[PDB]
């Protein structure tokens, strides 16, 4: 992919976001830029230049999963590739983010390997 | 009920 590609990592933790960031530099990426939840997220997201984006499920005042819909509605971003990266793992809710239009997901706690073999697929596809 | 990485790749990855 693009070298250049922008991502923007959405997690409370700035230890995971140093973790998900850390990883991308190593696959060659290092336009990210990091929001805490779903709501800053967005506001970066509607700014413009995003070319993928990595997010928690659970967020303070704005979920991944409001995340991912407001984004596959959205008249520009409607097909930018969403990966949760998340502690969350009920059937329902992968499902619901199946649905809703996810493009992958990643059970935390990870491998290096698990994320970057996901990264990748997405990219594929 | 939980799914693991590889149930959760057949359906998401």
């Amino acid at each position: 992919a693009d070298k250049e590609l922008k991502f923007l990592v959405v997690d409370k933790f700035s230890t995971m976001r140093r973790i998900v960031r850390n990883l991308l530099k190593e696959l060659g990426f290092n336009n990210v830029e990091e929001a805490e939840d779903g709501v800053d997220a967005l506001n970066k997201l509607q700014a413009g230049g995003y070319g993928f984006v990595i997010s928690d499920w659970n967020m303070p005042n704005m979920d991944g999963l409001e995340l991912l819909k407001t984004i596959r509605a959205d008249g520009a971003m409607s097909a930018l590739p969403v990966l949760m990266v998340t502690a969350e793992a009920k059937k329902e809710n992968i499902i619901a983010a199946a649905q809703a239009g996810a493009s992958g997901w990643v059970v935390k706690p990870f491998t290096a390997a698990t994320l970057e073999e996901k990264l990748n697929k997405i990219f594929e596809k | 009920s939980i799914l693991s990485q590889a149930e959760i790749d057949a359906l998401l990855n």
